[PDB]
Order: C-alpha cells, then structure tokens, then sequence
C-alpha cells in the first residue's frame, strides 16, 4: 500500500537523520593514514624481489 | 657474376619470406590462433617461407657457395614448397567451404581431424612431388628431356603444371559456390531495406591465376633451349602469389590485424 | 498521506544540509600534495585460460595460493596459482554463474546466479572429491554476489533489491535485509565481518548490520547505476564503479561522496572494482576491454593493464596483496603481478 | 614429490576438461524473450517436445540449449547483457494487443535491445504469435488500428509482401505495416553486422523449430562470409 510504502520512507529517513556524522576532513585524513601506513606490505605498490615472490 | 635478372629471384624470395615469416610467428608463435583455418593459413605462411628462403639460397648457390650439388637439393626444396604453398590455398578454400556448408556443425571437432589429415596430405604431396628433382629421372644424367628449367626434366614440371590446373579448377567452382551464398545473402539483406563480394572475389580468386598462369603457360609449352629470359620473366608473376597471399588470407582478418598492429605499434 | 510526503522531502532537505555542513573539504582538495604513485608497469605473469566460456566472477582462499574461478560454462575449476596446477573441476548444474566464493577454511565453495539458488560445495570428502552439500533457494531473484561468513554461513545478495543472511547447518534464511529500490549489484563483507555494504542499480548504496538486521545509512551520489561494490581494507570505505564511467569513494562516517573518479576520454561504465591490500590503488575493469588502476588518493590513473579482449567481468586481491587476478569475457584469468 | 602429483592430478582432469569441451563447443545456447501476454510459455511448451526454465532438444543431431528468463523482475537492462554469447536472441512480440497498448512498449523495448551495445553482435529474432487474433480484431471493426498508429494511413502494402492463400488483404497490410514499423529502426545502426529475422508463427505451429533452426544457421553463414570479407 502507498500509506505503508510512506511510512516505512519516513522511519528510513528519520533513522539516517538522527545517526552522527563527522568532517569528511578526518574521513580523507583517516584514509590517508591507513594508506601511508600499509605503504610498506603491499608488493603491488612496489615490486619485491623474485627471490621471495612467488610469481615471480 | 650473377648476370641480368638473377637478382630478381634473390629480392623477392627475400620479401615473400619477410612477410611470411611474420604471418608464420605471430599465427603459429602467439598463443590461441590454433583454429583449423589459422593452422591451413599458417601452413601456407609457412609454404611460402620455404619458397622464399630457397629462392634465396638457390641466388647464394648459383655463384657465392657455388655448390652444383646444393642446387638440386635446394630445387627440391623450392619445388616442395611451391607445391605446399598451392595445396594450403586449396585447402583454405576446401575449409571455408565446409565452414559455409556445415555452418552449424563447423565448430566440431571432426573438422581438427580433417585440417590434421589435409595439413598432413598437402605436405605428403608437396614431399612427393619435391622428390622428383633429385633421382626418379630428372635429367642427372641427360638422358632424359631437361632444360625448361634446368635442374627439373620437362616430364616433372609438366606435371607439377597440371597439376596446377587440377587445383585451380576445384578452387574455381569452390569459390563460384560460395558466391552464389553471398549472392543470396546479398538479396536477402537490400529486401529488408528500401559490390563488395564481387570486388573481394576478383582479387581472391584472380590474382592467383594472373600471378601462376604465365610460370605455367611456360612450362607447358616452353621449349628445353628456349631463351632463358623466358624462365625468369615468368617467374616473377609466380613468386608474386607467395607475396600476397599474406595480404589476402592473413592481413585483412581483423583479429590478425589487430596483433599485427600490436606488434607494429 | 500527503503529509508523509512532506515530512519525508523536509527529512531529505535535512540531510542534504548536514551533508554540506559536514562536507568542510573534499579528498581532491586534501590530496592536492600527497606523493604521486608515478606509473605502474604491471605486466600480465600468468594465463590461467582453460575456461572455456567468459568469465563472470572469481575469488580465493585465505592462504593466496588457491584460486576458484567461476566460468558461465557451468565449471568452477580451482587453480594452484604458484605452479598453475589445476586442483578441481566442480561441475555447476547451472550454466550462467555470476558469482562464486571460497570460505575462509579452505575447504567449502558456493556459487550462484540467474539459477536463484546459492548452490554449496564442500572439497573435503571421504572419497578425495567435492559433492554437493546443500542448496539454498526462496530468494526470487539472481544472485548477484555472495560472500561466507564463515564455514556455516554465507550470505548472499539477488537482484529483487534485497540481501539475504543464510545458515549452512539449516539451511535457513536467519536474517532477511530489503529497502532498496534496484538491483543489488554485489555487496562486500568488512574486515571485521560485522558490516557489509551494498551497490543498488538504482544508484543507492545502504550499509547493514548482519547482527541487528536493519540497514544505517544510504549514499545516492551517483547518476547512474552502481555495478560493483568492495570495502575497503579498513573497513570503513568502498568503491563504487557505474555505467557512467565515473567511480565514487564513499565513508561510513562521512555519510556522503568524497572523490570521483572519471575523464573525458573515458565514455565506458566500469564493470568492477576491488581494492588493493593497502588501499592506495582501486583496480576497475571497464566495457572498453581495458582495465585502469585508479589512485584512491590523487584520483589520476596509475598504469593500463591492457591485454584483455572484449571485457574485464571482475578482479581480485589477496589478504597480503601479492597477486590480482583480472578476470574477462575472453575466458582467459591473467594473473598480473 | 609433490609436484609430481600434483601435475599427475592436472593431467588426468585435463582429459575431462578436453571432454568438456568436446560436448560444450558443440551446443548452441539461445535467449528467448518477450512479453507476458507474447505466449512465452505455451510456445516453450509446444516446442519442449529456479529463476531459469533450461529446455534441450536435438536438430539435426545439433544440440540447441536456450535458457528462458521466467520468474525474474522486468527490468532487463541488467541480466540482458549476460547473454551476449548466445547465438540468436528469439523475441516473441504480443501483436494484436493494441498497459492498454502493449504494441507500442514492445515497440520500445525492441529498440532498446537493438541499440544495446553488448548485443549488436547477437542477432535478434522477432516472433509474431497472434496473427489469427489479429486478423480477427481487424475484421470485426473494433480497435481500428489506424487511430492508434496514424501512420497507417495513405499507407502502401510492400511490394515484396506475398499474401497467403485464402485470406482478406486488409489483415496482410496490416501485419506487414507492424513488420515494417518494426524494421525500420532494426534497419538502423546496424553495420550489416547483425540483422533481424521477422517471422509469422503461432502457438500451436509445427514448423517453429526449423525457423530458428535456419535463422541460426543463416546467422552462422552471415558471420563467416563478413569474417572473410565477403559481405
Ligand atoms: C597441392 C598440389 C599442387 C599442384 C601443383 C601446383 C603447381 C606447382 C608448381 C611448382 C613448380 C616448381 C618449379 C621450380 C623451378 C625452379
């Protein structure tokens, strides 16, 4: 029913309102960090040798 | 020195084996391509490459290595590979008129059983009839009729000439048949509405014989001392076929074009 | 009724508010002097090929060593990528697969598709092979993407805008999510594996939670429809590729877009993402047969990884970044590296 | 000593893959589409003798596997895409249905699946299984079709049009009027590399089968002839 398919939009839409929400600034810094951090692990990022690398 | 017109047969035994060398390492060499119409036109690549290199040590044979024994051995070479060469473009013809003929079931498996027995019986006879020019009465000796082309004796190149006619008759009732299936698609297609298949055809299926008929022609009626100009002036249209086929079987599909302009870019 | 409709275009107008409130800088801005990745020339090392259709999904196990690729020609063949040795060829009773997983044990498979049933598959068996160990139906809609929880559970996602939580012992539909409005793409399990993101085709993505069974947020920042999802490593991040060539990065914090992806040669949608172990690189394969490997942080792209013909269906990554494997229509899975 | 096995073990299911492939390379997969009231499943009925009604039959010795798309939502923008290896796309047209005008949402949808990019290379088949309602319709006077379409008017009958025996000719302009509205747009952006194969069927017709049967094996022989530059 349209009355059902309001009401439920209207729930929806208070619960996404009333949630907490912070500055994408600390959003992007937050990615940043991770990725500055996990810089050194991930052989796609910079090759590694093929005395280690599987494929080599 | 090699005199007036050696030089011919040396530069386009270089350019057809240039050219088919590259068909043959981007068909045969680069995975896939491994379909029964890539492996007939590889086998033609390959053919040709033959034709071509031979040529070119026949050129190094006549006066640079200066072997009289290499030259018979290097005629059985050309001689097999010509052979070949024909016998994969009949092929080709033979596999794309069964892919028009078993449209649906082309794309079984009992067609690689039928490109393996023809990759198999055009090599056979192209061996067989490249045997010839060494023992088997070709004019060692001279007892026999020779001199048409010197290191073949005339009953051999007679018939390696006919069997070039065998051939060309079947390639031009093949190839009248699959015109008249684009003749019929053709009308189909304008109905639906409101030449490409004729022009493509004129080159398939014509430069072939412009090229081959002269060489032949020769051979069938020329004389054991007939001038040797003759013998080079219609070699040349011959050793044109080897040059472009490439250009007609492997150039214009356009998944081999498309590796071969990565190759190239 | 017409008050409904008020109060919830004033929610709406509410929300967009606070987004631009909250959207007080914008990752391009942020990144305008963070060190370039440069050019990455990854080269393909590995043409598994075998397949004998085009591809349409594949994941691997928890050790990165073996692979399942699941194929639209009904097979779902395991490969030992160290040495290319085939480990398994799991018939499919369905044809058209277009998602595939491998549990974290190692020993348990499951695929899906327009079959509407999350078919699974156990490799340990008395007699050395793989046997069918349960079907899940009652979803009336194509599994789009399905990843497991663990041994016992998967969860799954179809194309009748709802996900669906699922237990192997029963065989049951513990927890049932719905609120979207289109096809739900795919859907991507967090690190933690407590939340779990979702690409509705009607451009909406909502994020749930497995335990609670309700979703929380909802990002419309696209113009068109989304076609892959993938969380970030961190697991407060993912991806979203679109049919308008252009990919977004969203926050589960932020509740709002903050970088897009997208140029002007570049008129092709995107048919998957999948991040890279660190985060720094967003892999995409586009409708033009040429994957892009896009930067998470400049947004400039950071190499081509052409060689595939017709497609790119979907890419991978390991839990140590050591390999990707691109699948694509041409039935070859290229492991570049 | 692993190795060993493990490459023994590669080697003895590459013979089953091999199998695999010699019985799957072999087949023909289809997409059969078309709308609710088109007679989607009396014609898969007729022709027989989870969100996919999987049916095989055997023509020829050729092995045809076409999969229908029932119990799945409408939006076919997305699932269409998936089934862009199939040789041929039959379609199923609800003609006579002038939703209160079907005729002009298939119209629609037609078109749509003509531009998609993923399938230009598919060549699609358009199935018409209401000609008797139709004729009916038009004869009785009700729903004159010339309102809904005013093209209809001042229109000619195609010369190419062949009337079957023992029929009025108002009923043949009409359906041959719907088959040229319909041509016209699969007549565009088309390259030549794929075409529309129009038919006259009904549910209860025989000869279904070998309709497709030949479509596919025209579409084949089209394919070839282009890949060599024939056409
Ligand atoms: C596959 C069968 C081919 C039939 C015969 C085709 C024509 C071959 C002619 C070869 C002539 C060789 C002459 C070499 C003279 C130096």
């Amino acid at each position: 029913a349209s009355i059902a398919q309001a009401r439920k939009l209207v729930e929806q839409l208070k619960m996404e309102a009333n949630i907490d929400r912070i500055k994408v600034s600390k959003a992007a810094a937050d990615l940043m960090a991770y990725c500055e951090a996990h810089a050194k692990e991930d052989p796609l990022l910079t090759p590694v040798p093929a005395s280690e690398n599987p494929f080599r | 020195s090699p005199k007036a017109w050696d030089v011919v047969l040396c530069i386009s035994g270089t350019l057809v084996s240039c050219e088919n060398a590259l068909v043959v390492a981007i068909i045969v060499g680069t995975p896939a391509f491994r379909a029964p119409m890539f492996l007939l036109v590889g086998s033609l690549a390959v053919a040709d490459l033959l034709a071509g290199l031979g040529l070119v040590l026949h050129f190094a044979a006549v006066f640079c290595i200066g072997s009289a024994e290499m030259s018979l051995v290097l005629v059985g070479v050309l001689a097999m590979a010509f052979t070949a060469s024909i016998g994969s473009l009949l092929a080709i013809t033979v596999d794309r008129y069964l892919s028009l003929y078993n449209a649906l079931t082309y794309y079984s498996e009992t067609t690689v059983t039928r490109t393996y027995v023809m990759l198999a019986l055009v090599w056979g006879g192209a061996l067989g009839l490249g045997l010839l020019p060494v023992l088997a009465w070709n004019c060692l000796d001279g007892l026999t009729t020779c001199g048409v082309v010197y290191p073949l004796s005339k009953n051999h190149l007679v018939v390696l000439a006919i069997a070039f006619f065998m051939v060309f008759g079947i390639m031009l009732q093949l190839y009248a048949q699959i015109c008249r299936i684009v003749c019929r698609h053709a009308q189909q297609i304008a109905l639906q509405r409101h030449r490409k298949g004729i022009a493509t055809l004129a080159v398939v299926l014509g430069a072939f014989a412009a090229c081959w008929l002269p060489f032949t022609v020769y051979c069938l009626l020329g004389d054991a001392h007939s001038p040797p100009l003759y013998t080079y002036l219609t070699l040349l249209p011959a050793t044109y076929n080897s040059m472009i086929n490439p250009i007609i079987y492997a150039f214009r599909n356009q998944d081999v074009q498309k590796v071969l302009w990565a190759v190239c870019c | 009724l017409d008050q409904l409709r008020q109060e919830a275009e004033q929610l709406k107008n509410q929300i967009r508010d606070a987004r631009k409130a909250c959207a007080d800088a914008t990752l391009s801005q942020i990144t305008n002097n963070i060190d370039p990745v440069g050019r990455i020339q990854m080269r393909t090392r590995r043409t598994l090929r075998g397949h004998l259709a085009k591809i349409y999904a594949m994941h691997w196990g928890t050790d990165s060593r073996l692979l399942v690729s699941a194929s639209q020609d009904g097979k779902l063949i395991i490969w030992d990528s160290y040495t290319t040795n085939k480990v398994h060829a799991i018939p499919l009773r369905s044809s058209w697969v277009m998602t595939c997983a491998y549990a974290p044990s190692g020993n348990y498979v499951a695929c899906g598709g327009l079959d509407n049933i999350c078919s699974i598959y156990n490799l340990k068996t008395r007699e050395g092979n793989v046997r069918v160990s349960r079907e899940l139906a009652g979803h009336t809609g194509y599994l789009s993407c399905c990843r497991f929880l663990d041994d016992n559970q998967i969860v799954t996602s179809s194309g009748d805008t709802t996900c669906a939580l699922w237990d192997i012992e029963t065989g049951q539909q513990t927890t049932t999510f719905t609120g979207h409005t289109g096809d739900v793409m795919s859907l991507s399990l967090a690190p933690d594996t407590r939340l779990f993101v979702s690409g509705a085709c009607d451009a909406s993505a909502k994020l749930w939670d497995v335990r609670e069974g309700m979703c929380r947020q909802t990002f419309t920042g696209h113009e068109s429809d989304i076609n892959a999802i993938c969380f970030f490593p961190n697991g407060n991040a993912f991806a979203t590729g679109s049919d308008d060539a252009t990919c977004r990065l969203f926050d589960l914090r932020a509740d709002q877009e903050l970088m897009t992806y997208s140029h002007d040669n570049i008129i092709c949608g995107i048919t998957s993402v999948s991040f890279s172990k660190s985060g720094r690189l967003l892999l995409a394969g586009y409708d033009d047969f040429n994957c892009n490997v896009w930067d998470a942080l400049k947004a400039d792209r950071a190499g081509v990884l052409a060689g595939h013909d017709n497609r790119v269906s979907c890419l991978g990554v390991t839990d140590d970044g050591m390999a990707v494997a691109t699948g694509s229509w041409d039935s070859f899975l290229k492991i570049w590296n | 000593n692993e190795e060993k096995a493990q490459r023994e073990a590669n080697k003895k299911i590459e013979k089953q893959l091999q199998k695999d492939k010699q019985v799957y390379r072999a087949t023909h997969r289809l997409l059969l589409l078309g709308a609710g009231e088109s007679g989607k499943n009396t014609i898969v009925k007729q022709m027989r003798i989870s969100g996919i009604f999987e049916t095989k039959f055997q023509v020829d010795k050729v092995n045809f596997h076409m999969f229908d798309v029932g119990a799945q939502r409408d939006e076919r923008r997305k699932w269409i895409q998936c089934f862009n290896d199939v040789t041929a796309i039959i379609f199923v047209v609800a003609s006579s249905s002038y939703q209160t005008n079907r005729l002009q949402a298939a119209l629609k949808l037609f078109d749509s699946i003509w531009n998609n990019k993923w399938l230009r290379d598919t060549s699609v088949i358009l199935f018409l299984n209401k000609q008797d309602l139709l004729a009916e319709k038009v004869l009785a006077g009700k729903s004159k079709i010339e309102d809904y379409f005013p093209e209809f008017a001042r229109y000619t009958t195609p010369e190419d049009a062949t009337p079957e025996p023992g029929e009025d000719p108002r009923v043949t302009r009409a359906k041959y009027f719907i088959r040229d509205e319909f041509l016209r747009i699969s007549t565009a952006s088309g390259d030549g590399r794929h075409y529309c194969y129009p038919h006259f069927t009904c549910s209860v017709d025989t000869e279904n089968i070998r309709r497709v049967f030949n479509d596919c094996r025209d579409i084949i022989q089209r394919m070839h002839l282009r890949q060599y530059e024939l056409l």
